[PDB]
């Protein structure tokens, strides 16, 4: 099997990136994101990307999944912005929440032109980079209910 | 409005509604016609298997009988799910490296025959990766017809590194049918093949060390298992239990010179940029029914460790519901309004025709 004349001949192209950039324009959560240095946090709630109030940043429900966008000045230019996007997966988050967090992390990457570097942060396996965003972390029992309907 | 998710496997249809945690209809992708030489679909063909010859309209992930595939889709909508397809945006799945005409005809039939309002054709392995909650990893997907490796980095598949093998569950079933004759048991017909498939799913396993396991099986009966046939006859199977899926690691068992699944996985990783291989090695995700053999994850871990640098962390992820990971990833993505924004609408199809599928579905 070769790529030519196949259904992956358009993967990796400018057209793929164009189509996905356009799709990311339809998520209200990204409007105004990554405009200044700081940490922005959303939680997945029944497939939706919901902002977390600033006063609660750093507290994470073990039952839930989150997207954390860290905006900072890169070494190359003190007046420009670079991005780390972490998605945080609670020990008890459900499969719909983690999958949506993963997909929407890519979408936020798309929205920001591919610049963000992505980090998968499972509870108990959080990277040094992630830990350093909260100089700390507070894990809370509970979380919001799955968006899945359970097929009996 | 609820989207339909239809994972059209070579062997099984998995169909249901976006937002559900599992497919509501799972049935064999078969059309049956009288063995004595007007048709039956799915479970009802399996129900009349005694008088029918069974044909699969998908071979190695490619639709080769479009008339019978239409029957399968019609059965899925009207007889199983009991929905009107013109009311439901529909997500379909496909193996990577299929010829472009396959999804062109998928799109044509969905819009012109079933009048769906919108549709999308997704690469199965990408859906499995998201179902596992990852954006980076390498999926080994193995069903009834296709085994493929797709490495994915930050949500984008790396097309130059995608690997595909025409060796999957149906070949393993056929091989089990053949070697069960060395023991005296005759399985030859399309009906008998489904009995052997069941033996395979219930009793086979991947040996951690194939040579040692063959010697264990020759020394005593400790690895033998009994299996009750429909007529009540109890047969005994021994080294066939692990010789059958050994073929995935040694394709020469069925006369193929191909690399085994451990080598194709390694080779796929090695076609990726050096600095991301680390993340692929630590995130090998298994997907599909032919990855359900007991022992397969441990064997993959052993074999990849032998091929990879000694300092490399290797991890095989084997989700317990991986028979349905592709479908579940589809259920998640089809629940997202931004993903559905990318779908082909009927108006867009009326303007552009089948070629639009390649400009919208990635
Ligand atoms: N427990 C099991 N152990 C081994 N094989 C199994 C098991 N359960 C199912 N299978 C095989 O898995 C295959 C069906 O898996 P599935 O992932 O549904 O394939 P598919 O999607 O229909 N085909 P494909 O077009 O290749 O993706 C058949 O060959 C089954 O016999
Ligand atoms: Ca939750
Ligand atoms: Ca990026
Ligand atoms: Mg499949």
């Amino acid at each position: 099997y070769n790529i030519a004349d196949s259904n992956i001949a358009n993967l990796g192209t400018e057209l793929e990136k164009k189509v996905k950039l356009e799709a990311s324009q339809h998520e209200d959560a990204w409007k105004g994101a990554g405009k200044q240095v700081g940490v922005e946090i959303w939680r997945i709630q029944q497939f939706k990307v919901v902002p977390v109030p600033k006063k609660h940043h750093g507290s994470f429900y073990t039952g839930d999944s989150y997207i954390v966008l860290s905006t900072y000045h890169p070494k190359t230019n003190p007046d420009k912005l670079a991005y780390d996007v972490h998605f945080w997966l609670g020990a008890f988050t459900t499969q719909d929440e983690a999958g949506t967090a993963a997909y929407k992390t890519v979408e936020l990457d798309d929205y920001l032109g591919g610049l963000p570097v992505q980090y998968r942060e499972v509870q108990g396996y959080e990277s040094e980079r992630f830990l350093s965003l909260f100089p700390g972390l507070r894990i809370l029992d509970g979380g919001v209910e799955t968006g899945f309907h359970h097929v009996e | 409005t609820t989207a339909l998710v239809c994972d059209n496997g070579s062997g099984l249809v998995k169909a249901g509604f976006a937002g559900d945690d599992a497919p509501r209809a799972v049935f064999p992708s078969i059309v049956g016609r009288p063995r004595h030489q007007d048709s039956y679909v799915g479970d009802e063909a399996q129900s009349k298997r005694g008088i029918l010859t069974l044909k699969y309209p998908i071979e190695h992930g490619i639709i080769t009988n479009w008339d019978d595939m239409e029957k399968i889709w019609h059965h899925t909508f009207y007889n199983e799910l009991r929905v009107a397809p013109e009311e439901h945006p529909t997500l379909l799945t496909e193996a990577p490296l299929n010829p472009k005409a396959n999804r062109e005809k998928m799109t044509q039939i969905m819009f012109e025959t079933f009048n769906v309002p919108a549709m999308y054709v997704a690469i199965a392995a990408v859906l499995s990766l998201y179902a596992s909650g990852r954006t980076t990893g390498i999926v080994l997907d193995s069903g009834d017809g296709v085994t493929h490796n797709v490495p994915i980095y930050e949500g984008y598949a790396l097309p130059h590194a995608i690997m595909r093998l025409d060796l999957a569950g149906r070949d393993l079933t056929d091989y089990l049918m053949k070697i069960l004759t060395e023991r005296g048991y005759s399985f030859v017909t399309t009906a008998e093949r489904e009995i052997v498939r069941d033996i395979k799913e219930k009793l086979c396993y991947v040996a951690l060390d194939f040579e040692n396991e063959m010697a264990t099986a020759a020394s005593s009966s400790s690895l033998e298992k009994s299996y009750e046939l429909p007529d009540g006859q109890v047969i005994t199977i021994g080294n066939e239990r692990f010789r059958c899926p050994e073929t995935l690691f040694q394709p020469s068992f069925i006369g193929m010179e191909s690399a085994g699944i451990h080598e194709t996985t390694y080779n796929s990783i090695m076609k990726c940029d050096i600095d991301i291989r680390k993340d692929l090695y630590a995130n090998n995700v298994l997907s599909g029914g032919t990855t359900m053999y007991p022992g397969i994850a441990d064997r993959m871990q052993k074999e990849i460790t032998a091929l990879a640098p000694s300092t490399m962390k290797i991890k095989i992820i084997a989700p317990p519901e991986r028979k349905y990971s592709v479908w579940i990833g589809g259920s998640i993505l089809a629940s997202l309004s931004t993903f559905q924004q990318m779908w082909i609408s009927k108006q867009e199809y009326d303007e552009a025709g089948p070629s639009i599928v390649h400009r919208k579905c990635f």
